[PDB]
């Protein structure tokens, strides 16, 4: 699980938005979160 | 929102809240001093009498060999954790791979020695529950889900949620707040698949025991069933799954029970003697006198070989709770329980409402 | 092992031939395993002596054994009438020279 | 139950004949069967048209088996866009009070459990059609718990007549007279109600019931010495002419009667099947009336407060 | 001495409640466990009983010719215990304490 | 002539993942029963005499 | 066989199977066809060569029983469990046409719930350690599964059960009718057996 | 923590705390100086195995009832009501504690 | 029922009970006894009247043969139940009146769970004369 | 799912074959202790 406080202050943002769940198979830690789950805190 | 906490200091003989961390089911018991003669009282005739207490005795004798937890005390064990009961009945599930996976950490992640001696004995007690005819759903009763637990040697403090949402209770660690329901995948069986009915809506969680009555080995299976049916509508659905178990409990289970000498009797002549006006009758003052009762009809019913609804019993249920969302959320993950991985169904946003039991016989 | 002598009595091999040998009359009455008692809530003071499972499971280094008998768990309780097996969740910090 | 309660929005299609819009505001409290607990639904799922069976229009007796598979909900307030209703199986409101406008020929009193019954009565049927949307609405009749147990008992006994090639129609309440209709009953749903009886019938027969059959000649003599016992037989029972002919005697000795209680096993198994049968045939009486201001009778056509049961 | 400076009598008349119970005659565990690792067979003179065969007028003369070897191969166990000092019997000199 | 059966006929639905109480079935082939003849074993040429 | 079928017996099933409503006309054929099979068993077991007859599982039950009268067999065939009950060694004979043996490795089947009460008993194969090059079709089927196979077999204490299509069977005690004497039997064992080392 | 039960409202307060030894080796000593009231009486009670229930009975049903009636009555520890099938028989409530 | 094995024994969680404590209670409860025996015996004659083979053939076999075929969901329901000057037995007029009386005992003898106990900041077992905490179903 | 008609089999199921009268006395069942075959 990646640190949620780390992504609070990002270095640089992405530009082109795609369905990221198109390919989970090329990633390491991936979690789809409907609007606001409990475990973010 | 409004939720109700409970506190009851119960032993860690058959529960490990250090192991089964947060949001597991718990089941209360009837303090087994009531048990032995109820089996001597409520059993069908011809069966073995004291098999229950002798089997239950071998459990209590094998609870603690070391350090001498005595066979009777003021504080008596009342709580059985849910993952223990799944691992007790673990030989009867369909998916054998996940079944031993539940039993794997039960023998390992618990605190004690020779835990597998308890497992094969407690299930043997459950085999002795049904034959001696004190049914476990009369003994087992729902108790809330864990939020916090203060542990020590054998006795421990348990905080559970009896009613309301499983979420909204505070854990006690602000580092890790509100918890969710953790259930093993061997018991969580939907009826949305096996009835083919999709669509959104809310669902009613159901605890279900299963009873296979026979003079041979008897079984137990526990299921947490997610369904859109009420208790007024659950009865055919439990019949359609377990129909063969319904047939065998009617045929078998009544052995040994002595029939009368066949046959008794040729049928009653109430319809035959009511039409003819020449048939002899008697007034209210004439009956219970011997002379007026001599000419009357004699009718001896015999019912000793009847397989009746007490022995036609199969599966039973009770209300457990809702899932009030438009679509329920059921995740399938595996967790440690270091270092054993278990197939676990995680339920989201469960609100607790218990209910009385009901036999589907 | 009775080809070997005893530690505390290196003169001879036993003091009781009906204790201190496997399957003795001293064994089967008061072992932890063989279980003629326990359903009696009354104590058996030599349960600490004859239980072969416990002593085989004990610690050896004396930086722990001295401390563990400064706060050892007692085998009985005071508030009950007779010497009973303890009401088994409670604890009393009692030192055991025995 | 939720803390804030749960409400479902039944959506109305925008094609509206305006006199039908003012006709739906008279729906203020009725009973509506929902199939699911989806928070947003349509009028098509509510009306009688989707409520039909496959190829078969349902009859009055077999309509109850469709009810117990659905969720009776009560309309609270009707907006021009949608209809807001509260389910009864779900925790009903925030406060705990639902107002039920009655469609009943029967007056209501305090603390009466309410089961709900289809429109059965002759000439007093109540439907609302929507000619713009092609929708027909059948709103069931709320009734007190014994009358709901009577009308189910009357109709089921009517179907068991027609399986064999007079009379029993009219029932009374507070001395008043009212009748009900007999057109047809589908032979399938009569069989399911028949089987639901005889299973629970036979399950109430145990070895201790052999003894209680031998107490029958005692009661017919005891009913002559006490006026209370004579009022139970009701002059029409089967046991009276059975006591005049059959003199039973108890089987003896019992098998293993040293240890056990035959009569006690009989009574417990009797209460779980025969005494439970008012719940089996019709649906459960979830609703009873508890007026917060002291009043004996709620008149026909007026609202009544509702507190859950049991 | 007791607690309250009382002379308290303790006798073996007072010791009925342990020995009189039928658990002394529990043997089954000892036989069922000592037959795990088999031991070599010692002199079977007193361990065996023959049925009386033939007339008893010539019984003993037929006996000694059957057992003329077996008597003298080793030492009889139970006789040699008779000459043991009660301290020597406790010692591992016998190796028959087990 | 049929063998005696006290229990006539039943209908049970099952699911493949929920196959419980494993008993086995009596298998008869797809061709009708008239095709397999009466059992005929004869050795009159092989004479003991 | 005469002692078990004397008079009019009811051949009740000792096994557990499941029937269809069409299956009775198959079982109705079992009635009319029945007694000719009991000849053909006694015919075909007679018709074998005596060299071939000591490769029958019927002879293997005899040679194992006479060992008790630690004696293994010379052919290394039967199950490792020589427990006196609950283990059976089966030959299959065809119900149809020419009645011939359709086996050459005998089939070891264990059952639970024999003579002590007339009950059903489930069947189970024994082991799968030998897989020598030809496997037969008939080894795949448990006894009583098939339309095709009459089944026959014996216990370590040599009690005989005869499984029919439809699970029907009855007990046979051969051991009260063997007239083999002890010098004949000891001669027969040592020529056909080995000794466990 | 605010939680309302029992007619009123319960307030509970928790303070999580920690413990770490700062010394390597022994940093603390218990000294046992004096002796108060010796709680346990120094008298006599023979232990009964009739409360134990885990022994196989002898095969004479007259003699087993004969022995049990002999040693229970009127012993200080013997059970008043006969023992249930698994449950622990209780000690009779004595009038005064000596 | 016995006025026309000891019934005074009840154990709960290791505590004896004595239901005897005779004179008034046996006479005070008498109306509860009569409405049982009227409802039970009237049922077990009407069920008996519709199917005359219940206490008839058989003791075990034909009874269970008639049980299972009646027990299944299949459409063979009325074909295996019913039998079909000379006066009428009012059967169907007695079915309704019996279902009213037996249905009347449903609401009385269910003894609905109004109250549940959740022990909190107190003893596990609530004894006689103690104040127990009380929570109804939400 | 899988659908079937179903018949429960019990040990009370039995079959009653009928033999011809001259069938039972056969030369095979009545062999002597010593034959010329």
């Amino acid at each position: 699980g990646y640190r949620y406080a780390a992504a609070m202050v990002p270095t640089g943002s992405l530009l082109s938005t795609i369905e990221v769940a198109s390919h989970r198979r090329l990633f390491d830690f991936f979690s789809r979160v409907r609007s606001d789950a409990n475990s973010l805190y | 929102p409004r939720h109700h906490l409970t506190r009851q200091v119960i032993l860690t003989d058959l529960c490990q809240p250090n192991a089964d961390r947060a949001g597991t089911l718990l089941l209360a018991l009837r303090h087994p001093a009531d048990l032995p003669h109820l089996a001597h009282q409520r059993a069908p005739p011809g069966r073995q009498t004291e098999r229950l207490g002798e089997a239950w005795g071998q459990l209590m004798e094998a609870t603690a060999l070391g350090s001498g937890r005595a066979e009777s005390g003021c504080t008596r064990a009342g709580l059985v954790s849910f993952n223990f009961l799944v691992a007790a009945c673990a030989a009867s599930y369909d998916a054998r791979d996940a079944a031993d996976a539940v039993r794997a950490h039960v023998t390992a992640n618990y605190r004690g020695t020779r835990v597998g001696a308890r497992l094969d004995r407690f299930s043997e007690c459950l085999r002795a529950m049904v034959h001696t005819h004190v049914f476990p759903h009369e003994v087992m009763r729902f108790f809330g889900g864990l939020v916090s637990w203060v542990t020590q040697d054998e006795l421990a403090s348990v905080t559970a949620v009896c009613a309301g949402p499983q979420e909204a209770a505070h854990t006690g660690h602000p580092g890790r707040p509100r918890s969710a329901v953790i259930l093993p995948a061997c018991a969580f069986v939907d009826l949305d698949a096996e009835l083919g009915l999709g669509g959104p809506g809310a669902a009613f969680l159901y605890l279900v025991f299963t009873y296979r009555q026979r003079r041979d080995q008897e079984l137990c299976c526990v299921y947490v069933i997610k369904s859109q049916l009420p208790p007024r509508g659950l009865e055919p659905a439990l019949e359609r799954l377990f129909g063969r178990l319904r047939i065998t409990n009617t045929i078998h289970g009544t052995e040994d029970m002595t029939p009368p000498a066949p046959n008794r009797n040729p049928d009653f002549p109430l319809a035959g003697l009511a039409a003819n006006p020449q048939t002899p009758r008697c007034s209210a003052g004439q009956v219970t006198n011997p002379q007026f009762a001599d000419r009357l009809y004699r009718w001896q019913p015999d019912l000793r070989g009847r397989p009746t609804a007490r022995t036609c019993t199969y599966a039973a249920f009770a209300e457990l709770g809702m899932m009030p969302e438009d679509s329920p959320r059921c995740l399938h993950r595996t967790e440690r329980f270091g270092a054993v991985s278990v197939p676990v169904v995680i339920l989201e946003g469960v609100v607790w409402r218990p209910g009385e039991w009901r036999a589907c016989a | 092992d009775h080809g070997q002598s005893d530690p505390s009595r290196a003169f001879a091999a036993t003091a009781n031939p009906w204790a201190s040998q496997r399957f003795s009359y001293g064994d089967l009455l008061y072992n932890g395993a063989y279980h003629l008692n326990g359903a009696s809530p009354v104590l058996s003071p030599c349960f600490k002596f004859f239980t072969s499972a416990d002593i085989a499971a004990k610690h050896r280094c004396l930086e722990r054994l001295i401390v563990e008998t400064g706060s050892a768990v007692s085998t009985a309780t005071a508030a009950s009438d007779v010497q009973f097996k303890r009401p088994p969740g409670c604890r009393e910090l009692v030192e055991d020279p025995c | 139950m939720l803390a804030d309660g749960f409400e479902t929005d039944i959506a109305i299609p925008s094609g509206i004949s305006r006199p039908d819009a003012a006709a739906l505001q008279r729906c203020e409290g009725r009973v509506v069967f929902l199939p699911t607990i989806r928070r947003q639904l349509t009028l098509a799922d509510v009306a009688h048209e989707s409520f039909v069976s496959g190829g078969v229009s349902p009859d009055t007796l077999g309509l109850l088996l469709a009810y117990r598979r659905r969720f009776p909900a009560v309309i609270t307030r009707v907006l021009p866009t949608r209809i807001v209703a509260c389910p009864l199986d779900v925790g009903l409101t925030h406060a705990g009070t639902v107002n039920l406008r009655n469609t009943s020929p029967v007056d209501l009193c305090n603390g009466d459990p309410i089961s709900l019954v289809p429109p059965v009565f002759e000439g007093q049927a109540t439907d609302v059609r929507l000619d713009s949307l092609d929708l027909t609405l059948r709103f069931p009749v709320p009734l007190p718990s014994p009358l709901a147990r009577e009308i189910v008992a009357r109709l089921v006994a009517r179907g068991i007549r027609d399986l064999n090639p007079p009379d029993l129609n009219v029932l009374y309440y507070n001395g008043s007279r009212l009748s009900l209709l007999a057109d047809v009953q589908q032979l399938g749903p009569v069989n399911a109600e028949l089987r639901s009886l005889v299973l629970n019938m036979v399950y109430s027969i145990t070895e201790g019931t052999t003894i209680i059959l031998t107490l029958i000649p005692r009661l017919f003599a005891l009913s002559a010495q006490d006026g209370y016992v004579n009022a139970l037989l009701q002059m029409q029972s089967v046991t009276r002419e059975a006591a005049q002919l059959i003199h039973p005697e108890a089987p003896a000795l019992m098998q293993d009667g040293e240890r056990r209680l035959p009569l006690y096993e009989a009574l417990v198994a009797w209460l779980t099947h025969a005494g439970q049968l008012g719940d089996t045939l019709a649906l459960a009486p979830v609703v009873r009336v508890c007026t917060f201001d002291g009043a004996a009778v709620v008149r026909s056509g007026d609202m009544a407060p509702v507190i859950r049961y049991p | 001495w007791g607690k309250d400076r009382q002379v308290l009598r303790l006798s073996l008349e007072h010791a009925i409640g342990t020995v009189c119970h039928p658990s002394l005659m529990n043997v089954d565990a000892a036989v069922g466990g000592l037959n795990r690792d088999p031991v070599e067979a010692a002199n079977p003179y007193g361990a065996y009983v023959a049925a009386p065969a033939g007339p008893a007028a010539d019984m003993q003369q037929l006996f000694l010719n059957a057992w003329g070897q077996r008597l003298a191969h080793g030492r009889v166990r139970w006789v040699a215990e008779g000459q043991m000092t009660p301290e020597q019997f406790m010692q591992p000199d016998n190796a028959n304490l087990a | 002539m049929d063998p005696y059966c006290p229990f006539d006929a039943l209908d049970v639905w099952e699911h493949r993942r929920f196959i419980v109480a494993d008993s086995r079935n009596f298998i008869t082939p797809e061709f009708p029963r008239d095709f397999w003849m009466s059992p005929v074993f004869n050795l009159p040429r092989e004479t003991a005499a | 066989i005469r002692a078990a079928l004397q008079g009019g017996p009811r051949i009740s099933q000792r096994l557990r199977y499941d029937f269809g409503p069409d299956q009775r006309a198959w079982l109705g054929e079992v009635t009319r066809r029945f007694p000719i099979l009991l000849e053909n068993l006694m015919r075909a077991v007679e018709g074998t060569a005596p060299d071939a007859f000591f490769h029958t599982a019927y002879a293997l039950a005899v040679l194992a029983h006479l060992g008790g009268r630690v004696v293994p067999l010379g052919d290394d065939l039967p199950a490792r469990f020589a427990d006196s009950d609950g283990h059976y060694v089966f030959d299959y004979y065809s119900t149809s046409g020419d009645t011939l043996r359709l086996n050459n490795r005998p089939i070891a089947v264990a059952m639970d719930g024999d003579v002590s009460k007339r009950e059903q008993s489930k069947c189970r194969f024994m082991e799968a350690v030998p897989s020598t090059a030809p496997r037969r079709v008939c080894e795949q089927y448990l006894p009583g599964e098939s339309y095709a196979y009459l089944c026959l077999g014996f216990n370590r204490r040599l009690c005989g059960i005869v499984v029919f299509p439809g699970g029907f069977a009855f007990t046979i005690n051969i051991a009260a009718y063997l007239s083999l004497s002890d010098p004949v039997a000891r001669a027969a064992v040592l020529r056909f057996c080995r000794k466990v080392s | 923590a605010r939680h309302e039960t029992g007619g009123g409202v319960n307030f509970t307060l928790t303070q999580p705390r920690g413990n770490v030894d700062l010394g390597v080796g022994y940093t603390a000593v218990v000294a046992t100086a004096t002796v108060r009231n010796p709680v346990t009486d120094m008298g006599n009670l023979p232990q009964n195995f009739y409360l134990g229930r885990g022994a196989p009975p002898l095969l004479d049903n007259a003699a087993a009832v004969y022995l049990r009636n002999a040693v229970v009555a009127g012993n200080r520890l013997g059970p008043a009501q006969p023992v249930p099938v698994f449950g622990c028989a209780q000690v009779p409530r004595r009038a005064g504690m000596d």
